[PDB]
Parts: C-alpha cells; sequence; structure tokens
C-alpha cells in the first residue's frame, strides 16, 4: 500500500501508520545528574564566556521564525561564539527546523569546529487532525531536524510524536533521553531553554526563564575532583 | 516517448547533451563513503546541461549529506526540501552513534519552474525495504503528481528503476532502449557506431 497516495487522498500523513533492559541505566543517569541549574539571560546581549566550565554537550534551540505561524535568524545564530564554551572534546545538538536551517545549521556546526555525526528527525503525525507553506517548499513539511555534531576525539535517529497545537514550540522531551543515553559527560548546557524544559543534570540558559539559581563557582564544584571525568552513566564516587 | 527508456553507460563519459532538457532529475549516486565515484567525479558530472527550470532529487547518506549539498549547489541548484524515507518491514515497524531508521533525499530547484503541483505530498515516505540500495517506488508517484507527464531522467538507476516518462542511465542496465525520436536522432549523430568512450 502506497502511503504517499493515501496522504493525498485522505490527509493522513504516512507517519501516522508507523507501528510501535535500560532502567538500570536510566537510574544511573538519574543518580549521577547534577541538581538542575538555570539562568535567565538575554543571549543576544550576554557574554556567554561567563558560563563556565566548558561543556561536554550543548543543546541549542534558537527560536526560529518558522516555529510561529524575539525570533533568532540564522545570521544571529551563526554569530554566537559557541566554540568559546565547548570543551575540546564535546558534542552539540542543534535544532535546525525544516527550511534553510538544514543548510545554515551545518555552516554553524563547521564554523564552531564540529563535524556532523547524526541527523535526528522529529517526525510529526497528524492522527488527531487529518488533512491539515514556505514559498520555496515543494512538499508539505512534516518534520524537524536536530543535527548532532562532535568535536575532538540503543537509540534510533527518529522521534515520532503527534504534531503539537498551534503556537506550542516545545521540542519532544525524547531528545533529552537520546542525549543522556550517549553518556557524554555531565556538563550539559541547554541554550534557549525555558522554565518548562528545566531538567536535572542540565544547565538551562534562556531569555524567558522567570528565576535563576546559577552560580559559576557552585556549578563548577559539581565537577571538581574526583568527579571531573564521569560519563554521567556510572556510579557516584564514594566519599568519606 | 512516454514508455520507459534507458541507456547502459558509464555516466562519467556519456555526452548527456544529446538527451535534451528534463523537468525532474533524480540520482542515487554511489558516493565514496566509508564501484563508486570519487568526490571530484561527482562534482564534474554534467548535471547542469540536463535542466533549465525544474527539480533535482538527490539521495544522500553519511558524509554525502554534506558532499551532496556541495554538488547540488555547484551544479546550480538551491536545496528547497529534504525527503526522508522511514524504512519499515512488511508489518510497518521501523528497521555509529545511533541506529539509522531513515534515508535522506535532498530536493534542489533550478531556475523558475512553472506549473508544478507543489504541496500535494508531504516530505516523509513510509515504505518497506526491498533489496539493498533499492529506493522506494513511492518516489515516482510523488514526482509524477508534482510534475505530471513531463520528461524525467534518472542517473545510476538499475533495471527495476525504469518507468514511463523516465530515461534511466546506469552501467547495470541492459543495452540501449530509446523511443523518443528527438533523442534517437541525436544519439545516432553523436554515437553513429553505438559506442560510448572517453
Ligand atoms: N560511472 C558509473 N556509471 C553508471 N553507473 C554507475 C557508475 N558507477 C556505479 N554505477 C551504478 O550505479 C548504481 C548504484 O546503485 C549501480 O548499478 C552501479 O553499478
Amino acid at each position: 500500500n502506497d502511503y504517499c497516495q493515501h496522504f493525498v487522498d485522505t490527509g493522513h500523513r504516512p507517519q501516522n501508520f508507523i507501528r510501535d533492559l535500560i532502567r538500570l541505566k536510566d537510574e544511573l543517569i538519574a543518580k549521577s545528574n547534577t541538581p538542575p541549574m538555570y539562568l535567565q539571560a538575554d543571549i543576544e546581549a550576554f557574554d556567554i564566556r561567563e558560563l563556565t566550565p566548558k561543556f561536554d554537550v550543548i543543546l541549542l534551540e534558537p527560536p526560529l521564525e518558522e516555529y510561529y505561524r524575539k525570533c533568532w535568524t540564522w545570521d544571529d545564530i551563526m554569530k554566537l561564539e559557541i566554540d568559546e564554551i565547548a570543551a575540546p572534546r564535546s558534542f552539540i545538538f542543534l535544532w535546525c527546523g525544516s527550511g534553510e536551517g538544514l543548510d545554515l545549521g551545518r555552516v554553524c556546526l563547521r564554523k564552531w569546529g564540529y563535524r556532523r555525526c547524526e541527523d535526528i528527525c522529529w517526525i510529526k503525525t497528524n492522527k488527531n487532525n487529518p488533512g491539515k507553506l514556505d514559498p520555496k517548499a515543494v512538499f508539505q513539511r512534516t518534520k524537524e531536524h536536530c543535527l548532532m555534531g562532535i568535536k575532538g576525539t540503543v537509540d534510533i535517529d527518529l522521534i515520532i510524536t503527534e504534531e503539537p497545537e498551534i503556537g506550542n514550540i516545545e521540542k519532544p522531551v525524547e531528545i533529552f533521553h537520546i542525549i543522556e543515553h550517549f553518556c557524554l559527560g555531565r556538563r550539559r548546557l541547554h541554550l534557549f531553554g525555558r522554565d518548562s524544559t528545566i531538567r536535572p543534570g542540565w544547565l538551562t540558559v534562556g531569555p524567558t526563564l522567570t528565576n535563576s539559581n546559577y552560580n559559576a563557582e557552585t556549578y563548577a564544584s559539581y565537577f571538581s575532583a574526583p568527579n571531573s571525568y564521569l560519563t554521567g552513566c556510572t556510579e557516584e564516587i564514594e566519599r568519606l | 516517448l512516454f514508455p520507459p527508456q534507458w541507456i547502459c553507460c558509464d555516466i562519467r563519459y556519456l555526452d548527456v547533451s544529446i538527451l535534451g532538457k528534463f523537468a525532474v532529475v533524480m540520482a542515487d549516486p554511489p558516493w565514496d563513503i566509508h564501484g563508486t565515484l570519487t568526490d571530484d567525479e561527482m562534482r564534474r558530472l554534467n548535471i547542469p546541461v540536463l535542466q533549465d527550470d525544474g527539480f533535482l532529487f538527490l539521495w544522500v547518506t553519511g558524509r554525502a549529506m554534506e558532499l551532496g549539498r556541495e554538488c547540488l549547489n555547484l551544479w546550480g541548484y538551491e536545496r528547497v526540501d529534504e525527503i526522508i524515507w522511514v524504512k519499515t518491514n512488511q508489518l510497518q515497524r521501523i528497521i555509529h552513534w545511533l541506529n539509522h531508521g531513515k534515508e535522506h533525499c535532498l530536493v534542489g530547484v533550478k531556475g523558475n519552474p512553472q506549473g508544478f503541483n507543489q504541496g500535494l505530498d508531504c516530505d516523509v515516505i513510509v515504505a518497506e525495504v526491498r533489496s539493498t540500495s533499492h529506493k522506494p517506488d513511492e518516489i515516482y508517484g510523488m514526482i509524477e503528481r508534482l510534475s505530471p507527464g513531463t520528461r524525467k531522467i534518472e542517473l545510476f538507476g538499475r533495471p527495476h528503476n525504469v518507468q514511463p516518462n523516465w530515461i534511466t542511465l546506469g552501467n547495470q542496465l541492459d543495452g540501449i532502449h530509446l523511443l523518443d525520436p528527438d533523442v534517437v536522432a541525436r544519439f545516432k549523430q553523436r554515437y553513429p557506431d553505438g559506442i560510448i568512450s572517453k
């Protein structure tokens, strides 16, 4: 059966018809997680060098204009000095949307010194509203891409959820599960996060946060010896 | 014209100018990742003569996600969409850092396409995996609804890829099979002894 033909006949996206041992890893991640830390900051006016120490993974979620139908253009994003806060070996996850970002986000990654190793696709079903447009678009756009970059030396590259309600710009929380399952280290930064995305194990920085608890010295103390090189997936280091 | 046509050849050496202009180009190239083509051979393919106004569909994987973007731009296209094929078994279940559930097809535009039916299909294909390197047949229907009845050309196709309205090129096709009189004429002029070299 041709689900492409079915979508043109009925408006049900092909992804609507996709169908369908770790807990002793999820709780190790949970045990190793730092307290949630968060900082209200207007990132266009804020010197990101003040966020220390250098991060093992960075999740970057700039508010693109295409998400709505203060936005950030790819001009703005590309001029962020991400290389100044990434650890020499570290990872980036960049939400690129579905338009020119798939190209300009790759320019960003290379500009900051990463190479892309994965292209994670958020595929949006419309099971709840069958049926229902960038001027250059050739096809109806029903997915978003989050590009994974690496610098220095269980899961699949797909996230499938129902398309969110109009004006709801949240990305699927499953992206956090994928990132944390890689065991990349414990200094994790989420730029352009919100009150709603704050999460144990993460430093969240963004303009709309209503409260802050970030202290650079307190934050660094979570990673001082003997805890400087943990992956975030092993046992806590015994004290006393 | 309308029934399937193909040319067994080395795409590096065929003079594709004898083929005319096409509303849609599709390619599934043997990228040199990990019988392939080097990055320079891909760059030098004479894609620009194949179209004036229309669309290019370019399958990519691994580091060809970037190299394919380079070729697309060098050949004169702007990437304007990206199709993903979610790979399933016959029960509609999905088949280095992450397991891969999908393959990507870049969509480039060249010139000013007029009269195409943009927006009928969406950019996700859900379809069963068949033999290796065999892309889903659903793409031909998406392309036909996008641009019905127009001339199309496929590069690096295999025998199962031949389709009405398409000319298929590849080195595992069986001989030559041409029916368009414009193309038959120019092929005889350019290759009077039926041999493609250099
Ligand atoms: N220079 C080439 N010219 C034409 N077809 C090729 C060439 N190199 C590889 N192919 C073919 O492209 C297809 C890739 O799936 C295979 O049939 C493969 O043999």
